[PDB]
DNA sequence: CTAGTACCTAGCTTAAGCCTCAATAAAGCTTG
RNA sequence: CGGAGAGGGAACCCACU
């Protein structure tokens, strides 16, 4: 399984237009993650103002 | 197995008859039938 | 494209910090000119970390776009992470 | 081996004392290797021909010799696997083997 | 076995103008939102062997922007219908001004139907639809995210801003119920608003092929 | 008490070999208004779900020969009252079902003479005696053709519910996000325990089209029926909920950067590009970077005998040929 | 239709053979004869209609000879005339099938009753009446150990070595001048 | 005559090709 | 004489994490 998938996505990278593409330049994503944020630099929060 | 299995194996295989290629000028076989197997010990 | 239009981040990448510093940490192995005074440390790497910090490498990055343009961002003209 | 169905290597109910329940490869071999109990033996073989004189010679008789109007009430004999005669009294020739 | 088909017929027609209103036709308020006593009493409770039948319930439509482009809906009585019972509808086609339309079949299309609509599309750009397909408006549902068809200069401005050629974003098959449900050619990109549990909302879009 | 729902790698493989048939499909029907607050009314709404034929319901079936009807070689007086062939049909039912699934003979009658015509007349007896008959003649390759009709009418008939849904049950679920969940007047968010329904088959569009169903919620655990249904956008989102749910099964968490990356991959061709051979290899990436995944000889002759050329943008094809990957 | 009809699908036989034209190529003409080997108490009828459903599959086959033909034609060598087809079917009842109840010139009743066993043994699973067997109860399990396994091996190299005398003993007696059995013999193939 | 050595000859799944079945329009009667 | 090191391969089995 983590073969399979790797080689599904084994090209698809953050371009310096910051959007997502594969190796073909098929937009995947306009953002990384619809946010254009890396996955290491976040935390868990609460929202305040929700209920 | 080397006691009873080998002789019924070496016993039980039918004996073989063999003719000529069907005649010779314008044909008797044989049967060759052996049993009782004997086993010695390991020389060298 | 013309420096009107830089589109890019102003950030030097983690990437582009990795390989800036090999390709001239590098030259310095192969005796290229020194762009900041050194104190006796005799190790290129370090040296290219020290040009880095100074902001002195005289190297300059092409980011190649998805549609296939290309900017050309100075490493002193754009911001070092760390 | 390097099969999906885990049923072959689990261990079965019916290894108790004849193989060792804990002793087995821990590889793709899981069940599949199994090595053999302490007092667990295993059957030599032999003919069944003494056995079949002794069954022919109680109450028994052969598949020739009755009819299947009374096969239905009495018990089945196999022997080795192949089915030999009919008995009509379980008990005490159980007891006689 | 007339009030299941009554309130069947009514949510048919329900979804159906829900539909143009959406796809941007010209409908009322009191038409797009009707409880089904309105139904009742305007079509009369009996579609067997009665006064709520089909053809003379069709609904006609028109755009908002001018109304000229005008769109029917059809709903043929044949559970599947055929060529010679959709070159009535073509025939009326023709004798109006009319560009396209709709046919809300009972059961499936007959390939040749099938076919033939094909065939003359760019004359008249005419689809099926479903009975039972027609019974809920997917757009509703909380899977479905807001979809929005864009015209040729935003498509266009959207190219030039991205700097990416038109093949290049992500695309959505003609045949699937959303792009069937607005009615869209290929080549033809769809605004996607949906939310994001990561930031907000977000946008993408999808070209028909 | 419906917990095969096969989670972990065998959901895994199902997902990401988006298979035709997965183990268990299964519905999260909701309910829409008072059957969703009163028990009485989702069980009306769960037998019109639940599949039922007529085998559910009979006890035994047999066949007689009565030279006349009005003979009655079985004694029943409700045959005598009530009265064109001698070859009959007879099959006896039970109250226990009967009453269960809420039908009538006039129901079972009504179904039987819309599926067969008027090829054979159906005498039922009333709802009144302990016992349950129903006799069925045929109306004037003589016998065998009504025991054949028997076994198609006893294995296929939909008394009642819709096909391809075996089982339904209900309960009052007790996860919040699977409650449903509103806003009061002052803004709280009042967790409300209200029944729903999950079953084990999958139709997603004959339930959805159905009086009292909540057609707004209503998922079904299946990503082919899902596309066929409601389109590649909601596979995409309903995709993402099927794959975090294994997930955060576990109580594990991971990041939504990576499930939104993989579902929209998945589906950024507008078709469900399962991750196999069958949907990496179809997609124009290059002979060369497919060229390394369950391949290498078909791809590589396909390549040849059509002329394709590889441009070498990918990441596994600059590999191959020792140059920097971008 | 009509459901649930038996086949048993035989060695060196390509397509399932429905049973009972089986028990009439091993020699049952009659029908009350052959469900005498299958269902033991005929005051059962529950076995009776699971059964019939393979019984009126074939009321076209009455004779041993026309059952014969029929097993012949599915046969992985299907002879060219009639009385080849009854020969192959007939060997391979005789040799090929059950061979643990006997292999002699009559062994027809006891090869009918075990397979009518066998057919009993299906119906009662069918019915409920018993349980399926398990696959890995190893009570169904047999260990092939050294004995055994050189027995089976050693069995093969001896028919090698037994069709090689023969070669070299055609080889001189197609001339037939004279042959020794010394020579003959090949000693290395067993060793 | 024989030997030594040199030359001749367990399950899965999914597409994918292959086998049969029901509308349908041409082809020709058919009587209005 | 030059430092020569490059030292077949296939198959199966066992074992390690």
């Amino acid at each position: 399984i983590q073969r399979r998938l790797i080689k599904s996505m084994e090209s698809v990278m953050v371009k310096y237009d910051a959007t997502v593409r594969n190796s073909i330049n098929q937009v995947v994503q306009l953002r990384y993650g619809e946010d254009g944020l890396a996955g290491e630099s976040v935390e868990f929060q609460n929202l305040a103002t929700l209920k | 197995f080397i006691q009873m299995s080998v002789q019924r194996i070496v016993e039980d295989a039918p004996p073989i008859d063999l003719q000529a290629e069907a005649q010779h000028a314008s044909p008797p076989r044989y049967l060759l039938k052996f049993e009782q197997i004997y086993l010695s010990k390991p020389t060298h | 494209q013309a420096n009107q239009k830089r589109i890019t981040t102003p950030y030097m990448t983690k990437y582009e910090r990795a390989r800036v510093l090999g390709t001239r940490a590098l030259q310095i192995a192969m005796c290229a000119p020194v762009m900041v005074e050194l104190e006796g440390e005799t190790d290129p790497l370090l040296i290219a970390m020290k040009e880095l910090k100074a902001r002195k490498i005289p190297i300059i990055i092409r980011r190649y776009l998805p549609d296939g343009s290309y900017e050309d961002w100075g490493v002193d003209e754009l911001i070092i992470s760390d | 081996r390097d099969g999906k169905l885990a049923k072959p290597r689990q261990l079965h109910n019916t290894l108790w004392g004849m193989v060792c329940p804990a002793e087995t490869p821990e590889g793709h071999a899981v069940g599949l290797v199994k090595n053999l109990a302490l007092m667990a033996y295993i059957s030599v073989g032999s003919q069944p021909s003494p056995i079949l004189e002794f069954l022919e010679e109680w109450s028994m008789e052969n598949l020739e010799e009755i009819s299947p109007a009374a096969i239905a009430d009495a018990t089945k004999i196999f022997v080795n696997g192949c089915w030999v005669g009919i008995h009509k009294d379980p008990e005490q020739l159980m007891n006689t083997l | 076995d007339d009030e299941e088909e009554t309130y069947r017929l009514w949510k048919i027609r329900k979804t159906i103008m829900q539909l143009c209103h959406d796809r941007g036709y010209l409908v009322t308020q009191d038409e797009l939102d009707q409880t089904l006593e309105e139904f009742k009493a305007q079509f009369g409770d009996k579609p067997s062997e009665g006064r709520p039948r089909r053809t003379d319930l069709t609904v006609l439509v028109a755009h908002n922007d001018d109304p000229t482009d005008q769109m029917f809906v059809f709903f043929p009585e044949e559970p599947k219908v055929g060529i010679k019972t959709i070159k009535v509808y073509c025939q009326r086609m023709q004798e109006e001004n009319i560009t396209r339309a709709l046919i809300v079949v009972q059961q499936g299309m007959t390939p040749s139907a099938k076919q033939s609509l094909v065939d003359m599309a760019p004359k008249y750009i005419l689809e099926q639809f479903l009975q039972q397909e027609l019974l809920i408006n997917i757009t509703e549902h909380e899977l479905v995210p807001e979809h929005v068809v864009m015209t040729k200069e935003e498509v266009t401005e959207l190219l030039a801003r991205y700097k990416l050629r038109e093949n290049q974003l992500p695309r959505i098959q003609a045949g699937d119920p959303v792009a069937r449900y607005f009615g869209i050619k290929r080549g033809q990109v769809v605004k996607i608003i949906r939310p994001s549990e990561t930031a907000g909302r977000y946008i993408t879009y999808r070209l028909v092929q | 008490s419906a917990k095969n729902v096969t989670l972990g790698v065998p959901r895994l493989k199902e997902l990401i070999n988006i298979s035709k048939k997965p183990k268990t499909p299964s519905l999260t029907v909701f309910l829409l208004g008072q059957s969703a607050r009163d028990a009485e009314r989702a069980k009306d709404i769960l037998c019109r779900l639940e599949h039922t034929t007529l085998r559910k319901v009979t006890a035994n079936t047999a066949i007689y020969y009565d030279p006349n009807p009005q003979s009655t070689v079985v004694a029943e007086d409700q045959e005598w009252v009530n009265v064109i062939s001698p070859w009959l049909l007879r099959v006896e039912l039970d109250r226990k079902h009967m009453t269960d699934r809420k039908l009538t003979m006039e129901q079972i009658a009504e179904k039987i003479n819309a599926g067969f015509g008027d090829d054979l007349n159906c005498i039922f007896n009333d709802d009144n005696a302990e016992k349950l008959v129903l006799r069925i003649r045929i109306m004037n390759d003589d016998d065998v053709f009504l025991r054949c009709i028997e076994s198609n009418m006893l294995t296929d008939m939909t008394l009642q519910g819709i096909e391809q849904i075996s089982k339904v049950y209900m309960h009052l679920p007790q996860t919040d996000n699977k409650k449903k969940i509103i806003i009061t007047e002052d803004g709280e968010f009042k967790a409300l325990q209200e029944w729903i329904l999950e079953t084990d088959g999958v139709s997603l569009m004959r339930v959805l089209s159905e009086k009292d169903v909540d057609p707004v919620r209503t998922t079904s655990n299946d990503i082919v029926e899902i596309f066929t249904v409601l389109g590649i956008e909601a596979v995409r989102k309903a995709l993402e909920r099927e794959l975090y749910h294994v997930i955060s099964f576990d109580g594990s968490y991971v990041n939504y950067r990576h499930l939104a990356l993989l579902c929209d991959t998945m589906t950024c061709r507008g078709h469900l590009m399962a991750i196999t051979r069958h949907g990496v290899n179809r997609q124009d990436t290059g002979p060369l970077m497919k060229c390394s995944f369950e391949e290498t000889v078909d791809v590589l002759m396909e390549a040849a005998a059509h002329g394709e050329s590889d441009p070498m943008k990918g990441v596994s094809e600059n590999i191959m040929l020792g140059q920097l990957a971008p | 239709a009509i459901g649930q009809r038996i086949v048993a699908t035989l060695p060196y036989i390509k397509q399932e053979v429905p049973i009972i034209i089986v028990f009439r190529a091993l020699g049952f003409v009659s029908d009350r004869d052959i469900l005498e080997h299958i269902i033991y108490d005929f005051e059962d009828p529950e076995m009776m209609e699971m059964v019939k459903p393979s019984l009126d599959e074939a009321f076209v086959i009455q004779e041993q000879n026309v059952a014969l033909n029929f097993i012949g034609s599915r046969g992985a060598k299907p002879g060219v005339t009639k009385e080849k087809r009854i020969k192959y079917a007939k060997e391979v009842l005789q040799k090929e099938m059950l061979p643990h109840v006997g292999v002699s010139d009559f062994c027809e009743t006891k090869k009918a009753y075990f397979l009518g066993y066998m057919v009993h043994r299906l119906l009662l699973a069918a019915l409920g009446r018993r349980e399926l067997d398990d696959r890995d109860h190893y009570g169904n399990k047999r260990l092939d150990l050294a004995g055994p396994l050189l027995a089976f091996l050693f069995r093969g190299m001896f028919k090698n070595l037994l069709k090689e005398v023969r070669i070299y003993a055609q080889k001189f007696i197609d001339r037939g001048k004279d042959f020794n059995l010394e020579l003959a013999i090949k000693t290395r193939i067993i060793s």
